[PDB]
């Protein structure tokens, strides 16, 4: 996605979109699900996140609590073209960085 | 599948020889419809809507 | 850039201004800044430090 | 229409074929969402076969980058025209001059 | 002239101008830059890039 | 308790301009408070305020928002964007349904809305159309509602109006009703001591409100929110909600879920069954004894329930729990 | 139809003085509303007594210097602004200071007075070098609003604390609420004295925006 500053980021954090994270640990999503309750089986973990009820969101708050998530640009020349950070839900279809890194 | 043949006999078959490919509006994006068109075939049954 | 110039904004040493050398102890000077009265680039002026 | 421009924009909305210029300069008869008609008045053809000139405009089309590309009215109704200026709009211009 | 064009309507002639944060209330340091530039929102865009 | 000194503010002369811009100046105020409420006001009146704003509009003959209509130069989304700056004040209402008919050539403003006894519109010289031929003719029924602060129609996406025909047009809504709001300390000579100031806030609403209901409910609005800035006992939520369905989740959703008749979703709707939990427990029995509902019927309900899995009148002692 | 409340709040002291209070449900720009009203209330709009005048024997000017102790008139001064005093009902007390001999002169070598109660008695003030060294000083307490500078015979003028905040900061961070998206939780760091526990200091602050605006309120409904 296209990137976009985020000072009240910290340094080792990444505004990471919503439906963009969403859809990204799907399979995370599905499992924490049925492992709490709420859906009675896998199908309808699928059918429920679909459905973007509410409740999926706090569950993907827990899932991607301390998941690593490493980011990457197009003219990757050093070590330092992909660096790790800890996902960070916010409400837009755009990938903030930190202004340091 | 015998526990699928087993689930729709449990639920109702309806097990119609018929699939789906329905043209649906791709996650994400929503409007409102402005123009429908329909291109029939020279020699095919022209719909009701069509 | 946009830090950089913030931080060379908190230095630069102009003089008078609403300057002079009313000296204080550190964090103290914080509420100074916030309540007016006194500038921020002078002038120079005296404080404690740990 | 842009503040700061440079009288250039003014050319290039109706050089491009995007707005609709009177063909035929006389007065406008009938002003509408859908078209304009205007009456030829000042001199019209050679035989005396009616004056009259529609403009049909097109209106809420797709473009080839899937951008709203839709005209408007821009003169209104009992006003007076010349043979080429602004008649209808289209989209991204302000009566002759370019807004992008 | 287009210091001349800061008169008859009334403005600053420098282009620079005095504000307010908003959020404080409080005036910033140097007096900043504010007029109308003519900008424009180009394709390319979200929805379609992510 | 007894410390402290302190002032009061109080109003002074809130000078009406004109119908939209006005001044409301604060002359009891001492030197750092007259700085303070400057900023904590103007938030909550460039936001926080009320006002009412256009949601609905269905024009006749027009389905979409994207069409057009004869002898109407202006086009139909055009006149959706006049509507967006209708100056409506209502009186004692939430929802208001204004009707406009105008037939003949000439402007359509918003005079030639039905003057209604409630609605009190500020502007009626107000542009929202422009009929061209005398044999045109329009007729909108427009939706005026109250709330708060932008909340346009890609909100809501369908959480209103479960049906909602073709012709209804959703608009964005701007409620609230000040324009721009700046203030200025200024030394008061207050006839009395020699260090005070009197914040004069300078303001431009739409004449949808007044100054006074409106400094009144934005102070307001402060006050409510301090409130909570008294005690401090951090109070924390429970959370812990019940992981465990005793029953069959579907046994939640309504009638309507069954795509039957008009005529068998009539008799569930007069004979007190709003749920299925209700209809999966009812016997032929009590099925019979309804009033206009015979063999087509019944034979309707036991096939769009049996197609669901579910049977008809079972038996669940357990409805409903349990919040 | 109106407005809604702060549901959760927390609040962790990093000891006596030092603070933090975080408010989660709060909507577009009332955090930073709230911030600065309470900033601006905290920084001088509070009241609290600090030493306003100081008059020393053998010191008329503040240009001057001391025998017998390692501080210069200045310094000595300075440590008199960190002079924490909470007086029990006047607006006005004067103090005498006499000590003499080595060591450090703490607030404990101040006349231990009825009405006024010192908060912190360790407070360093002044160091006397030999045995023969001997201060006395006549430090006048007033109660004021907020902070008095040097803009204000043998009067030395000190930079008045009309305050028991040190210290006030504030941030934004957007709150996760599980309906709306757009809201604000407000995070207030406070750094104070002795004089008054954060606790009731911000509940006294907003206390005190209370009594302005609040003629233009009524009931009823």
């Amino acid at each position: 996605s296209v990137i976009t500053v985020g000072p009240y980021l910290r340094l080792h954090q990444c505004g990471l979109p919503k439906k963009m994270a969403l859809e990204l640990f799907k399979p995370f999503i599905y499992g924490k699900l049925e492992l709490r309750g709420l859906a009675t089986t896998i199908k309808a973990a699928k059918k429920m996140v679909e459905r973007e009820e509410a409740v999926v969101w706090d569950i993907l708050d827990e899932v991607i609590r301390e998941h690593p998530v490493l980011l990457n640009r197009a003219p990757t020349l050093h070590r330092l073209g992909i660096q790790a950070f800890e996902p960070v839900l916010i409400e837009g279809k755009a990938i903030q960085l930190h202004p340091l890194v | 599948t015998p526990e699928e043949k087993l689930l729709r006999a449990i639920f109702g078959e309806k097990a119609s020889d018929v699939k789906d490919s329905s043209l649906r509006v791709p996650n994400g994006v929503s409007g409102t419809v402005i123009d429908v068109q329909v291109f029939t075939r020279d020699g095919v049954e022209k719909d009701k809507r069509a | 850039q946009d830090v950089v110039l913030g931080l060379y904004y908190m230095t630069r040493d102009c003089v008078n201004a609403k300057g002079e050398g009313m000296v204080l102890t550190g964090p103290k000077e914080a509420e100074r800044l916030y309540r007016s009265g006194l500038a921020s680039l002078h002038a120079r002026v005296k404080v404690r430090i740990t | 229409k842009p503040l700061v421009g440079t009288g250039m924009e003014r050319a290039v909305a109706v050089d491009s074929g995007v707005t609709a210029v009177a063909k035929r300069g006389g007065v406008v008869q009938y002003v509408d969402a859908s078209r304009i008609v205007i009456k030829v008045n000042e001199d019209e053809m050679y035989p005396g076969e009616a004056g009259i000139d529609i403009y049909n405009l097109t209106k809420y089309t797709r473009s080839n980058q899937n951008t709203c590309i839709n005209q408007m009215p821009c003169v209104s109704l009992g006003e007076p025209v010349e043979r080429g200026d602004v008649l209808a709009d289209g989209p991204s211009t302000d009566l002759g001059e370019l807004a992008l | 002239e287009i210091k001349e064009l800061l008169k008859l309507g009334d403005l600053p002639t420098s282009g620079q101008i005095r504000l307010y944060d908003g959020r404080t209330g409080e005036q910033f340091e140097r007096p900043v830059t504010v007029g109308y530039m003519y900008m424009l929102k180009l394709n390319h865009l979200v929805d379609d890039k992510m | 308790g007894s410390v402290t000194e302190f002032l009061k503010p109080r109003l002074v002369d809130i000078e009406q301009v004109s119908s939209t811009h006005a001044k409301v100046t604060l002359e009891p105020l001492e030197r750092g408070f007259g700085h303070t409420l400057g900023n904590a006001l103007r938030r909550i009146l460039l936001s926080s305020m009320p006002g009412c704003a256009v949601t609905e509009v269905e024009i006749d003959g027009v389905l979409h928002e994207y069409s057009t209509k004869e002898g109407v130069q202006e086009d139909i989304l055009e006149i959706l964007l006049n509507l967006k700056g209708l100056a409506v004040r209502v009186q004692g209402k939430d929802e208001v349904i204004l009707t406009l008919n105008k037939s003949g050539i000439g402007p359509v403003t918003a005079a030639d809305i039905t003057h209604d006894g409630d609605v009190e519109i500020v502007k009626p010289q107000h542009v929202i159309c422009h009929l061209t031929d005398e044999n045109a003719s329009i007729s909108m029924r427009i939706k005026v509602q109250r709330g708060r602060g932008y909340v346009p129609a890609s909100t809501r996406i369908h959480s209103e109006e479960d049906e909602r025909p073709i012709g209804r047009l959703l608009v964005d809504a701007c409620y609230s009703p000040v324009e721009r709001i700046a203030y200025n300390v200024e030394a008061a000579r207050v006839e009395q001591r020699t260090d005070l100031d009197k914040l004069v806030i300078e303001m431009e609403t739409n004449g949808t409100i007044d100054p006074e209901e409106a400094i009144r409910r934005a102070a307001t609005i402060l006050a409510e929110q301090l409130e909570a800035f008294v005690d401090l006992r951090d109070v924390r939520q429970p959370e812990v909600k019940e992981e465990k369905p005793e029953f069959d989740p579907i046994l939640l959703r309504p009638v309507d879920d069954l795509e039957l008749t008009v005529r068998s979703a009539n008799c569930l709707k007069a004979e007190a069954i709003h749920y299925i939990g209700d209809l999966v427990q009812r016997t032929e029995v009590e099925l019979l004894k309804t009033p206009n509902l015979g063999k087509k019927s019944l034979t309707e309900i036991k096939d769009v329930l049996a197609s669901r899995g579910l049977s008809l009148g079972m038996r669940l002692e357990n409805w409903p729990p349990a919040s």
